[PDB]
RNA sequence: AGGAUAGUGGCCUACCAUGGUUUCAACGGGUAACGGGGAAUAAGGGUUCGAUUCCGGAGAGGGAGCCUGAGAAACGGCUACCACAUCCAAGGAAGGCAGCAGGCGCGCAAAUUACCCAAUCCUAAUUCAGGGAGGUAGUGACAAUAAAUAACGAUACAGGGCCCAUUCGGGUCUUGUAAUUGGAAUGAGUACAAUGUAAAUACCUUAACGAGGAACAAUUGGAGGGCAAGUCUGGUGCCAGCAGCCGCGGUAAUUCCAGCUCCAAUAGCGUAUAUUAAAGUUGUUGCAGUUAAAAAGCUCGUAGUUGAACUUUGGGCCCGGUUGGCC
RNA sequence: GGACUUUUACUUUGAAAAAAUUAGAGUGUUCAAAGCAGGCGUAUUGCUCGAAUAUAUUAGCAUGGAAUAAUAGAAUAGGACG
């Protein structure tokens, strides 16, 4: 007896298990972008299901409906704010086939390695998980951040943190007290 | 059907089998770092090429 | 005109139509029957568990020549006597004699397996000791 | 860190306002010594079986004690 | 017409009339049936489910009866019967966990005899008291969200352009590997402290301590086809066993038992049962009926379904709006 | 306020169809499932936008239409205007 919280699932499997094409052409995503898991690729395909979903149902509707300019912008104006959707396709149309991997490039975890800082996907997954990024003056350590385009400029590294000052860091530390404390 | 028989030689296979025991290995990274395993060595290094992409 | 009825007006005959002859489907006749409920030797539920009163060494049908190493297990919410396959390569000594065995089904719902003729069910554990786990070596039957 | 304060006009509103619990958290009140929850049930439902003061009966159950 | 009710009413009584429902599915039977809001899967249509966070019913072991009160056929109220069952110094007395914990049975199947009224709100004569309602904590891989098991330099091999085009020399630059070497980075886990909360445990912070493999070690399933992933080695030899289906095993087994290698999902993976899609194999959308299953032997014939055409049409007059359109 | 008003089906629109749930707008839970928060100042006095909307079989109510498919009208004329 109580408020149930509501919940749902972000991702759905592939209907055919196993097929050289989807397995060949995932894997490409995962190198290409440090992802840990087909789940990792699952979910965008979750949502740019949902995404595309929304804008086939909408354009079926007649031009100038009130429904189809309020949702319409409202779906092409949240893709354009995080960068997903560029700004010259506001048509609802380029909504329907984007990419798999466009919302993948916004991701926090490649998104780093576009800012330099890591010189590879992987040690920018790591940087994230360390600690060691502020996307503003807040740290996240979550690789998929989906970064708005305009805190993009903003992306530096955590000020609490080495590589930002304020601690030599902690195995540092062991190895400059060993020369400090073998120095006599 | 009949269902008699002789049950006397039961795991008949499975005893006769010699033991041999796991060989040891460097242990094999795990997670998001295997997938950089995987990438690199089938779509990057082509030497298990023997006659037909044959990895094993 | 094709068969059925198309007037406006025909939603009685057309729904009445798809009743009687929906128990042409083996499926529905069988859930709507109750047959589960009524036979089957389960209650309808996924497992049972039993006692082993004996062992048995069950022929395989043609073409194939095998001993298929099945127990006859008496379930003991319904007291009914169903015969149990034993599968791993010999895990029948681990089964010896009076044991209370958690049972499943083939996955064939209700058909026999392969060739061994006859049975339905196959052994899951033997006093809740996993026996896959005790063929792997796992784990250990209890003394008692 | 963000929080939520609350400042009074004195003290006499502080004491008359806040709960107890805050109260003694701060020092300003003493926590009252209480028994367990199940203890007081227990002892409430004891004495709900006698009727009165029962220092009649106190003395009754005395006099039958002798035998 | 009267009684009864808080009231209408065969609700009941007396007299009178023979009426009332039904193939448009009555009545009877079954339900492994509380009803809905809703849930699962779905191109569209649909199919299955709903004991269970809300609403409305009914019940307090099975029945019946009743006091109190505005409100009960009340059961953490009473009375009686039936069935269970408690203590008795044998005359007697006292019971209803489908309330919260907890126990036995039943089972394939489901948790602590913990803390508190601090929040939500309820009750009383009422700011205070009470509240197993409710909240907090414990067990909890029922389900869901995020996300650790590693990252980067230089030496040594193996590539691609290119400088020289002075043979086969060095290589400016990239991409991998080494029983190559190096310093960085951080968390799980300990914990001063603070925060947290009714008091705490946790969370978010944070003194300090906290990677190097033999370690801080990732599993579950497979490798004939469906369905990518072995004709690799040893064992067995129609035996043991595998195998959802087709099949494998009879001394060269890519299918069993093991080792090596490879593959899929991955803190999750497998199995059993049920259900949905697949299923245009339930077909209104949208099936089939000469020979694969299926046109009644043939005709009449009610209910049902369906049923030819036709009745003010055309032309003008204006007024006022929406999309454009150079402006 | 008055006299009659041929009756239906169908369709447009509107009110109604609890909340939660489904879809969906906005927004820092660090992202996300969630939640309905939150944001902005001289932070010393305070200011302020939200918590919409969509969906909701069929039955019932009001309104426009009147094609489509029915229904009745004046024929051994108490037929209508008066
Ligand atoms: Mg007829």
């Amino acid at each position: 007896p109580r408020a149930p919280r509501t919940y749902s699932k972000t991702y759905s499997t592939p209907k055919r298990p196993y097929e050289s094409s989807r397995l060949d052409a995932e894997l490409k995503l995962a190198g290409e972008f440090g992802l840990k898991n087909k789940k990792e690729i699952y979910r965008i395909s979750f949502q740019l299901s949902k995404i595309r979903r929304a804008a086939r149902d909408l354009l079926t509707r007649d031009e100038k409906d009130p429904k189809r300019l309020f949702e319409g912008n409202a779906l092409i104006r949240r893709l354009v704010r995080v960068g997903v959707l560029s700004e010259d396709k506001k048509k609802l149309d380029y909504v329907l086939a984007l990419k798999v991997e466009d919302f993948l490039e916004r991701r926090l975890q490649t998104q780093v390695y576009k800012l330099g800082l890591a010189k590879s996907v992987h040690h920018a997954r790591v940087l994230i998980t360390q600690r060691h990024i502020a996307v503003g003056k807040q740290i996240v350590n979550i690789p998929s951040f989906m970064v708005r385009l305009d805190s993009e400029k903003h992306i530096d590294f955590a000020p609490t943190s080495p590589f930002g000052g304020a601690r030599p860091g902690r195995v540092a530390r062991r190895n400059a007290a060993r020369k400090a404390e073998a120095s006599g | 059907a009949k269902v008699h028989g002789s049950l006397a030689r039961a795991g008949k296979v499975k005893s006769q089998t010699p033991k041999v025991e796991k060989t040891e290995k460097p242990k094999k990274p795990k997670g998001r770092a295997y997938k950089r395993l995987l990438y690199t060595r089938r779509f990057v290094n082509v030497t298990l090429v023997n006659g037909k992409r044959r990895m094993n | 005109g094709k068969g059925k009825p198309r007037g406006l007006n025909s939603a009685r005959k057309l729904r009445v139509h798809r009743r009687n002859n929906r128990w042409a489907e083996n499926n529905y006749k069988k859930r709507l029957l109750g047959t589960a409920f009524k036979s089957s030797p389960f209650g309808g539920s996924s497992h049972a568990k039993g006692i082993v009163l004996e062992k048995l060494g069950i022929e395989s049908k043609q073409p194939n020549s095998a001993i298929r190493k099945c127990v006859r297990v008496q379930l003991i919410k319904n007291g009914k006597k169903v015969t149990a396959f034993v599968p791993n390569d010999g895990c029948l000594n681990f089964v010896d004699e009076n044991d209370e065995v958690l049972l499943a089904g083939f996955g064939r719902k209700g058909k026999a397996k392969g060739d061994i003729p006859g049975v339905r069910f196959k052994v899951v554990k033997v006093s809740g000791v996993s026996l896959l786990a005790l063929w792997k070596e796992k784990k250990e039957k209890p003394r008692s | 860190s963000v929080g939520f304060g609350l400042v009074y006009n004195s003290v006499a509103e502080a004491k008359k306002f806040e709960p107890t619990y805050r109260l003694v958290r701060y020092g300003l009140a003493e926590k009252v010594e209480k028994a367990s929850r199940q203890q007081r049930k227990q002892k409430k439902n004891r004495d709900k079986k006698i009727f009165g003061t029962g220092k009649r009966l106190a003395k009754k159950v005395a006099r039958r004690n002798a035998d």
